[PDB]
């Protein structure tokens, strides 16, 4: 319900007067509404909005090569320890 | 794409309504023979390769260099498309030759030669395999067509006209009487409707299989056309032309059994009487083995509903990109011809958005059941040949988002904003009039091996066009996709964007249009 | 017992008492042209423009890991 | 793929399954004939015989009124004045309204003998506003489905086709069922319907052929209209478990979660609001597992009722699970629509068919559009 | 004689008086506690070689009999056994019992050891049966039951519905929606061998299959405890070996068929015979063109039907199944 | 990647059709004389050690995807004298039988089509000197890869070509550590009129005219161990099509393609050479090369390594090749495998080529 | 009879005639099938002392199926002629001597599907096959 959101409920850090640096990108405007998750994106939208106040703008926009880049290729480690003992055909222990 | 330029799939159309179900422009509401009074002659075909490879007697090299008869190669229409060696290198265009001054089949107009040719129509229709346009996301009708006012056999500039497309439920009653004609049920020993139904003989029995037998006598008695009359009793019905050898104008002629040029030989190739000769060695060779039936989607039922959308295309000498649904024009400067000469040519690409019909006829509200497709030419003064180098229904994987995106607007289905989504290719839009399509810097065409041949893959971008009234200050138009993508293992999301102004429109300025990506679990509650 | 039919640029699979899980359609170049993981013995509409290519390869994965291969001509 | 046989069965579904596995209904579907659009056009003596008939399927055949449902979404007929001739909640039957094929053109019927012919089918109606694809549909060589091409629930009155009708195909049925000692029929079978052909005369020059159509109940029309009641006959509470054919109990687990964005097995109220206070134990939403919210967990392992369920999906081979085909059926016809709407209702001012009256908890949890629209159309409601 | 029995009981010690689970219940609480019966199955398989070779008059028979009987009792859910109507009355809707029979008889019947040409007459007769009775209120014991009838537990197939209703151990609910069901299957596979001539080998075969399923709903009258069947119905399948070689070599094409002409002509003969069977010769058989049944006006709904079969008996037209099925069979088997 | 590849008709003529040459990096112009020496250098058929030989070669395509799609070769050679030889080879690329089926009562009769592409050639080789030989070959090529439909004509396209080959093989020469042998070879291939796939003179494709020049050396140790090192260079004799522009945007490209396609094959052979403002280095990008090493034990076991390099500007066919060969009594079996080193997917990857030759008749001594 | 069943319309009510003025039948079925097979109609299998073996056979079948739903008769008629010839030329010389085993297999299959109306002459040809092979 904060006034820092738009009439659509989107929060724009660039429009936040109490935030230094905005959204951290000088070229793009970033907004967020309701806890999305880019670890599982179910809905993808590309579109055109207007910024001309007293105008009706027309034109064509091409979108190309929507892609992910800069793979996080840090590795990982694993370690396994196995202790298998048998006691004179009476007992067997196997620890992992 | 779904290809629609198969000539054998098209059949003679019923008389169309033009603006509404209450419009008798072509006498579509008439319950008499007048229903067929405005039908002019139309031939639809694909020129047989025998005309180009082994020239038949009476066909010269001049007959094969006209821009209406010449063989079209893929490298002319698609200069950037790689074809593997030994595969199909020619484009098999769908040719529609329209004679507005000549009588169409089953036309009994007493005064047809004194009527205005531009008031006539010539039409064909077709069944659609997939009928749910919404589920399939059928976005537009795309066709590449040769400009008929440029080439060697160019039409006079005064011969301008219109091509109409109808999508939806279109009546299958070609000869409107409420009865389904099927000529495999005709014959002297068969029961007919006791009072003749105004066009000729209709079998009284219920049809079972749309097939002839192989008895030549039965074939002669059965393959008599959609009117059910063997050209000897047609004068009783078609009284204004009883003195002619073919009163109904439905006789079939094989294109190798005719004389003249290529166009003249296909003039009667679509006649329904005599087009199913039993023997393939007949001088009047068949061109089909199926009986002519007033049931086009082959569900045994003749539909009579007329609820469909109308789209229209102007055909004028000097059309340009940006109007008349034109998206691209490719000019061909020096076409080599079999007669040793050269000619100019112009290919025009039309993209008619299905979601924006020009008119509605009858009671159709959505695109969930689109069963029939019709196209008819009208308004032309003289003979006009239209060659579809491509004719497809194009469906997209990106769906237009309907419903408001900004709460300020609160009026989604209004404001008259034309919002279109299509694609721009390197293989089809390298000569696009405002901006030729090129790949973004660093982007290369993928290369594969078809059969010891290097094939460059197509490079495509998604094009969104905003026109008409235009976009309000904070309004937006978007397309969307249902995906399942994990981005957590990558650091950057990247995209190429391009902006251009529409032709014949006020120029778009910098930082007026904003390109946005909205991604998440939905577009209204949880998104970046 | 398996049949693939093409009437008008539409592919139609027919299996007698065998239910398919996946279908893949490849070109002669080896490029994957179509893939569906939710086969229901139904029809398939592949893009009609294939740049002069007619021969296609249909690979069908059934309930078990058995794979049925059929060469068809796209008409 | 799944269709209720009549609006009567569709409106009886929810109430009849309140105390499952007990079914509060005595309907026993005994006979069923199913006709579809014939595109194969193949005549064989082995595939159940060559039974090709002309069919006219009426949307409103056999329908009576319903107590809590207005007539405008039970039948498509423009005016119901004089249409019905049985009490309101009567079970579906040929005699329920004036479309009764047994009374065609007697004294006050809405149909003439012209209804029997395909050529004069439209003129076979005595009313004015009748459309060729809304009130009825016609087929000329409709093929009867064999018993291996469909199954049906004999108690709940719905059918499941082997092949789905994702296209313009027409579905028509005739069925006969019993309630105790009473027998009801809704369509025309081949044994009690009019003859296919009647011939008058002796030779082909003077012979007249009359091909007569069977009158059936329409379940799917030629043209899709989601606003017509026939659209509601298509079931949207059946889910096909992928790749599953012969699922059995002790080898099947199912849970319902809310993923916004993480999977959580309960539902929380919108900020600044709360769930309805003091609910019935069968309508709890606050701190309730979603299996109980959607009426899928009220029994224990032995399918005996338990206070708040046992935490596991109720596996009833005739009610909640279709064993032979690996399908799961909810106990309500619209679980994610009207059921959760009713569990979230706080007052009589909220109406399920009027989305403008939702109480802001129904505004985020009720997926009405997945039942009132097609799936592609429901794609536009992304947040539901 | 092989006998087998299986029994599954459920332990419900963790439940309260109402359907509320006990939170503080351990898995070892009453471990050696047999619960109430939930499912009980019995199977009996008896095989007999029938040593009829004792007498030297029937020493060529090699008969063999197999009898399999299956019985099942299934407890219904508490939603059925303790069903409460909106009126507040509590009804016991009972449990379910099922029965199955698998009679089988195989005889070799060596004709050895013009009729002497027969060598072997192999006869196979299979008879399956089944009975499902729902609404059966009583339970079963530890070792089984004989409560409906001892024969039923071993697949008698004799009727027990009326006896069960009289004994009072069917459900008293008057809107019971579960159907009493019966199924029967008969298969006969006679085979004979003939050697009329020294190098003439002849094999004869006869097959007959008949399957029948009956279903009905029921109630029990609150007084006198009498069983009321409701809407009983039957369906099934039939198949039998036949001979129609008499019409096998008659030409039959799209222009001529003698057998089909016989089919057309036999309809009136069959209809007349059926009319004599219905109207028993004491009155003139009413027909569609006579004075009492005149051809109606052209606008009458039955004008075409009356004109189509003018001389046929009133209830037996050309389209009657009872008329044209025997006509079809007689025409294509060559019978009169 | 591949900038301006050379477009030729019937490219299947350029595919190696035997496992022995495939295992040696697709080169045979200067290798030892064998039964497969017809695609590479017919002139060494006069240097054969056996009088007559037959051979069957199988090269499968898309092994994982489908069966019966393969390039087969059958070769026969007969050297009559000690100086001359005749040979005949047949290469056949096929997809196998394909059934054309509509549902239509699936018991209905169906039409089977076999789209294919074959070449049949015959060569005569004659020894001029004791160390040099020449050969002339004539080849007929037919292409029937199209399937007849409506508005599609599936008439086969045919052409003829000639081959001029030369092969030099020295005698055994003793050196300090081994007594090796020298070999050289050239082969001008596929010289013939353009093939018209659409049966129109205006739309015709150049035959894949090729030039192979190679040389090899045999290290012979212990009389039981041999190591043959061979190097081959190949140049297509077809003019390169115009590229981005060679000074109205598409008009210039259209005119350039018009002038390129109106070039005779005879004139195109010479136009392939030069046509660049630069020198030899700029033209070296149109030269493919291959280097092969074949170890031979007792003339009965063969182990082959090969490297084939095209310039990535055209074609992009760069790979290593492994090969093995065995000789039991008169039957020789060759197997070859390919490891691709190019960005573009090689159609012969993960593919085992098979070859099988029978040798019979008299035996000839080697000078 | 693939499926017969009892009729609820066959009851104790005074209503005895249906919409076609026919009396109600106690047992109703949709189809009846009469299937006949000569498999083979005649098979002559012999061999000459000259190693000439002939296996000839004629097979026949009829598949009458009458439908009461439309009262139509569907007749499927099939005939098959098979001839198998086997011979062995002995000691055929190309120094190289071998026997020549010659086998010939001729087949001729005719199949026809007819739909017959009972009240007028409307015999419809629905399907057919006229194949021969050697
Ligand atoms: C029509 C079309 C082709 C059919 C022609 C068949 C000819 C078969 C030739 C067999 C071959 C290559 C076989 C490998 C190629 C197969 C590849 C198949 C791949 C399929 C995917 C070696 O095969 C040898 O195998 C030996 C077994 O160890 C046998 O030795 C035999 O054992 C005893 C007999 O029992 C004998 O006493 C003994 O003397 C043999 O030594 C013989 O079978 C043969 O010599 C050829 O080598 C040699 O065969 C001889 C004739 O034998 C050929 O002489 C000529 O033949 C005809 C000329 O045409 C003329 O008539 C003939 O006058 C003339 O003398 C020569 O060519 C010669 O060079």
């Amino acid at each position: 319900n904060s006034s820092k959101r738009d009439v659509n409920g989107i929060y724009y850090p660039d429009n936040d007067p109490d935030l230094e640096g905005g959204d951290g990108d000088g070229k793009l405007t970033l907004g967020i509404k309701g806890n999305p998750n880019f670890g599982l994106v179910r809905n993808l939208m590309v579109g055109v909005k207007s910024r001309a106040d007293h105008k009706d703008i027309k034109g064509e926009v091409w979108f190309n090569e929507l892609r992910l880049a800069d793979l996080e290729n840090k590795g990982g480690m694993a370690a396994i320890l196995n202790v298998d003992t048998n006691m004179a055909d009476f007992a067997t222990v196997s620890a992992t | 794409t779904i290809d629609m330029r198969s000539a054998y799939a098209w059949s003679l159309a019923s008389t169309p309504f033009i603006t509404s179900i209450n419009d008798n422009t072509f006498n579509a509401n008439s319950n008499t023979l007048e229903y067929g009074f405005k039908r002019a002659k139309l031939s639809w075909y694909t020129i047989d390769p025998v005309f180009y490879s082994s020239k038949p007697s009476g066909i010269s090299n001049d007959d094969l260099s006209l821009n209406t008869t010449r063989r079209i190669y893929s490298r002319e229409l698609y200069p950037n498309t790689d074809i593997a060696q030994g595969q199909i290198q020619v484009v098999n265009t769908l040719d529609l030759t329209y004679y507005p001054g000549e009588r169409g089949p089953y036309n009994n107009n007493p005064s047809f030669g004194a009527s205005n040719p531009s008031a006539n129509f010539g039409g064909i229709m077709r069944a659609l395999n997939s009928t749910n346009f919404e589920q399939g996301n059928v976005e537009y009708i795309q066709f590449w067509v040769l400009d008929p006012y440029v080439g060697n056999g160019e039409s006079p500039a005064t011969n301008a006209g219109k091509i109409y497309f109808n999508l939806g439920e279109i009546s299958e009653d070609v000869l409107k009487d409420g009865r389904k004609q099927y000529e495999n049920g005709l014959g002297p020993d068969q029961v007919m409707v006791n009072p003749q139904p105004l066009w000729g003989d209709v079998p009284a029995s219920q049809s079972l299989i749309y097939a002839f037998d192989t008895n030549p006598d039965n074939r002669k008695n059965q393959d008599v056309g959609l009117d059910g009359l063997p050209s000897s009793r047609e004068g009783s019905i078609y009284t204004n032309y009883a003195g002619e050898a073919d009163p109904a104008g439905d006789d079939y002629t094989y294109y190798l059994n005719a004389d003249g040029g290529v166009l003249e030989r296909y003039k009667n190739y679509n006649g329904t009487e005599g087009n199913s000769a039993v023997s393939i060695n007949d001088p009047n060779r068949g061109s089909t083995t199926l009986p002519d039936v007033e049931d086009i989607n082959r569900d045994n039922t003749m539909s009579t509903i007329n609820a469909y959308y109308e789209y229209s295309i102007d055909v004028k000498p000097g059309m340009q990109v940006g109007e008349n649904y034109i998206t691209d024009i490719r000019e061909v400067t020096n076409v080599d011809l079999p007669n040793g000469g050269t000619t100019n040519a112009r290919w025009i690409q039309f993209k008619i958005p299905v979601s924006q019909p020009q008119n509605t006829i009858g009671n159709i509200t959505d695109f969930r059941s689109i069963r029939f497709m019709r196209m008819f030419m009208t308004g032309f003064n003289s003979q006009m040949t239209v060659r579809f180098g491509a004719l497809d229904l194009v469906r997209g994987e990106w769906r237009r988002y309907t419903g408001t995106l900004d709460a300020n607007d609160q009026n989604p289905d209004d404001d008259g904003v034309e919002f279109d989504v299509a694609a721009v290719n390197i293989q089809e839009n390298g000569t696009k009039c405002p901006v030729n399509y090129v790949m973004p810097p660093g982007v290369q065409r993928e290369q594969l091996y078809n059969n010891n041949t290097v094939i460059n893959q197509n490079e495509q971008a998604l094009a969104v066009r905003i026109g008409g009234a235009g976009l309000q200050y904070q309004d937006s138009r978007a397309v969307f996709k249902n995906v399942s993508v994990d981005m957590r293992q990558y650091k950057k999301l990247k995209m190429f964007l391009h902006a251009e102004s529409l032709p014949n429109q006020p120029t778009l300025e910098d930082d007026e249009m904003v390109g946005f990506i909205r991604f998440g679990n939905d577009f209204t509650q949880n998104f970046y | 017992s398996f049949y693939v039919s093409v009437k008008d640029k539409t592919i139609k699979l027919n299996s007698t008492e065998d239910v398919m899980r996946e279908v893949s359609i490849f070109d002669i170049s080896g490029k994957l042209l179509y893939n569906n993981k939710k086969v229901e013995n139904t029809e398939f509409q592949v893009s009609n423009f294939q740049s002069g290519n007619q021969v296609l390869i249909v690979k069908v994965t059934l309930d078990n890991g058995n794979i049925i291969t059929k060469k068809i001509v796209f008409n | 793929r799944h269709f209720f046989l009549s609006q009567y069965f569709r409106n009886k579904y929810d109430v009849s399954l309140k105390n499952y596995p007990f079914i509060d209904s005595r309907v026993q579907i005994t006979r069923l004939e199913v006709w579809v659009t014939n595109k194969q056009n193949r005549v064989t003596t082995t595939g159940g015989g060559n039974n090709l008939r002309n069919i006219i399927a009426l949307q409103d055949l056999g329908e009576a009124q319903v107590s809590g449902v207005p007539d405008n979404e039970v039948v498509v007929i423009s005016s119901t004045a004089g249409f019905f001739n049985n009490p309101i909640d009567s079970p579906t039957s040929n005699t329920n309204n004036k479309y009764d094929p047994a009374t065609i053109g007697q004294a006050g019927s809405f149909l003439n003998s012209n209804i029997r012919e395909i050529v004069t089918a439209k003129s076979g109606f005595n009313n004015t506003n009748v459309s060729e694809a809304t009130d009825y549909s016609v087929l000329e060589n409709a093929r009867k489905l064999t018993t291996n091409e469909y199954t049906f629930n004999p108690q709940l009155g719905y059918i499941s086709l082997q092949q789905r009708l994702a296209n313009d195909e027409i579905l028509a049925v005739a069925f006969e069922y019993t309630v105790g000692g009473k027998v009801y029929q809704v369509g025309e079978f081949g044994s009690d319907g009019v003859d296919a052909t009647v011939v008058t005369g002796n030779n082909s020059s003077n012979q007249a052929i009359i091909t007569q159509s069977l009158v059936l109940k329409m379940l799917k029309s030629n043209l899709t209209n989601v606003k017509n009641p026939v659209w509601n006959l298509m079931m949207k509470n059946v889910y096909q478990i992928p790749q599953a054919y012969q699922i059995k109990q002790d080898d099947f687990r199912l849970n319902i979660l809310y993923t916004d964005p993480s999977p959580i097995n309960y539902i929380t109220p919108v900020q600044g609001s709360s769930f309805p206070p003091n609910p019935a134990p069968d309508s709890k939403v606050e701190q309730t597992p979603l299996l109980n919210v959607f009426n899928l967990d009220r029994l224990n392992y032995n399918n005996d009722p338990q206070a708040g369920g046992d935490g596991f999906f109720d596996y009833i081979p005739g009610v909640t699970v279709d064993v032979q085909n690996g399908r799961v059926i909810f106990t309500t016809k619209e679980p994610f629509g009207e059921l959760i709407f009713n569990k979230l209702q706080t007052g009589a001012g909220e109406s399920y068919n009027d989305p403008t009256t939702y109480n802001a908890n129904q505004q985020k949890y009720v997926f009405r559009n997945m039942y009132r629209n097609t799936q592609a159309g429901a794609l536009q409601d992304s947040d539901k | 004689l092989n006998y087998s029995a299986t029994s599954n009981n459920i332990v419900r010690n963790f439940l309260n008086d109402d359907n509320s689970p006990k939170e503080d219940f351990n898995i070892w609480d009453d471990y050696l506690d047999i619960g109430t019966p939930n499912q009980h199955a019995q199977q009996l398989v008896l095989n007999y070689d029938i040593p009829i070779n004792k007498i030297p008059i029937f020493g060529f028979v090699k008969a063999s009999y197999s009898y399999t009987a299956d019985y099942m009792w299934q407890r219904s859910s508490t939603a059925f056994s303790e069903y409460e109507d909106p009126n507040g009355t509590v009804y016991d809707l009972g449990n379910t019992i099922q029965n199955s029979n698998s009679n089988t008889l195989t005889t070799t019947l060596n004709m050895n050891t013009v009729l002497t040409s027969i060598k072997n007459v192999q006869i196979n007769y299979t008879k399956n049966s089944g009975t499902v009775l729902p609404g059966y209120t009583p339970s079963v014991g530890f070792l089984g039951t004989s409560k409906p009838s001892l024969g039923f537990v071993f697949g008698s197939q004799d009727d027990v519905r009326y006896e069960a209703a009289k004994r009072g151990w069917l459900t008293t609910y008057q809107d019971f929606n579960q159907s009493f069901t019966q199924v029967s299957n008969k298969l006969l596979k006679v085979t004979a061998n003939i050697d009329l001539l020294p190098d003439l080998k002849v094999d004869l075969s006869m097959d007959r299959s008949y399957s029948e399923n009956t279903s009905e709903q029921y109630s029990v009258d609150p007084s006198t405890n009498e069983y009321k069947p409701l809407s009983p119905y039957t369906y099934g399948m039939f198949s039998i070996s036949t001979v129609m070689i008499k019409t096998a070599f008659s030409p039959s094409d799209e222009t001529q068929s003698a057998a089909f002409d016989d089919f057309r002509s036999n309809r009136l003969i069959i209809a007349n015979r059926l009319a004599e069977g219905h109207y028993g010769s004491g009155v003139a058989i009413p027909r569609y063109g006579d004075a009492n049944n005149p051809i109606p006006a052209e606008t009458d709904p039955n004008y075409a039907v009356y004109t189509a079969n003018q001389g046929y008996p009133i209830g037996y037209t050309k389209s009657n199944q009872a008329v044209l099925l025997p006509a079809f069979l007689a025409a294509y088997t060559g019978s009169d | 990647d591949i900038e301006r590849p050379i477009t030729t008709g019937v490219p299947f003529l350029l595919v190696a059709a035997d496992a022995r040459a495939a295992g040696l990096g697709d080169q045979g112009v200067a290798t030892s004389s064998d039964v497969f020496s017809q695609q590479w250098n017919p002139a060494k058929y006069a240097f054969a050690e056996d009088a007559q030989g037959l051979s069957i070669s199988y090269t499968p395509y898309l092994t994982d995807l489908a069966n019966d799609i393969s390039l087969g070769q059958v070769t026969y050679y007969n050297k009559i004298n000690d100086r001359s030889a005749f040979a005949g080879s047949f290469r056949y690329f096929g997809f196998g039988g394909i059934e054309l089926r509509q549902t239509g009562d699936p018991n209905e009769p169906t039409r089977e089509v076999n789209p294919n592409e074959f070449a049949l050639d015959g060569s005569y080789s004659l020894k001029l000197s004791e160390t040099f030989s020449m050969a002339v070959a004539a080849r007929y090529i037919r292409s029937n890869l199209k399937v007849a439909t409506e508005e599609i004509d599936a008439s086969a396209a045919g052409s003829f070509a000639v081959d001029v080959a030369g092969f030099y093989q020295s005698e055994e020469i003793a050196y300090s550590d081994f007594n090796g042998r020298w070999r050289a070879g050239f082969n001008i291939q596929n010289l013939g009129p353009k093939i018209s796939y659409d049966h129109d003179d205006l739309s015709a494709n150049f035959l894949p005219a090729n030039l192979r020049v190679g040389g090899g050396f045999d290290f012979i140790f212990d009389d039981y161990n041999k190591l043959g090192v061979s190097l081959e260079l190949t140049k297509l004799l077809v003019p390169t099509p115009p590229g981005p522009g060679t000074p109205s945007q598409s008009q210039a490209d259209e005119a350039n393609y018009k002038k390129y396609k109106d070039i005779g094959w005879v004139s195109g052979i010479f136009k392939s050479f030069g046509d660049a403002p630069g020198g030899f280095s700029e033209e070296l990008k149109e030269i493919t090369y291959s280097a092969a090493a074949e170890y031979m034990y007792q003339d009965a076991f063969a182990m082959r390594l090969g490297y084939y390099h095209e310039s990535p500007m055209k074609g992009a066919k760069q790979f290593f090749s492994l090969g093995a060969g065995f000789k039991y009594s008169m039957i020789k079996v060759d197997v070859s495998y390919l490891f691709s080193a190019s960005k573009v997917k090689n159609p012969l990857e993960n593919t085992l080529r098979f070859s099988l030759t029978f040798n019979f008749g008299d035996k000839y001594e080697t000078y | 009879i693939n499926q017969f069943r009892s009729n609820f319309d066959y009851n104790s009510s005074p209503k005895v005639q249906d919409v076609n003025t026919n009396f109600y039948n106690e047992i109703i079925m949709s189809n009846v099938n009469l299937v006949e097979q000569f498999s083979p109609l005649i098979r002559m299998d012999f061999e000459l002392k000259s190693s000439l073996r002939v296996l000839s056979e004629i097979k026949k079948d009829r598949a009458l199926s009458m439908s009461f739903d439309n009262n139509l008769l569907t007749e499927v008629k099939g005939m098959e002629y098979i001839i198998g010839l086997g011979y062995r030329f002995k000691d055929v010389i190309f120094i190289i001597k071998s026997d020549i085993n010659i086998k010939a297999d001729f087949s001729l299959r005719n199949n026809e599907t007819l739909v017959r109306y009972l009240d007028y002459d409307n015999n419809q040809l629905a399907a057919g096959q006229n194949i021969w092979s050697l």
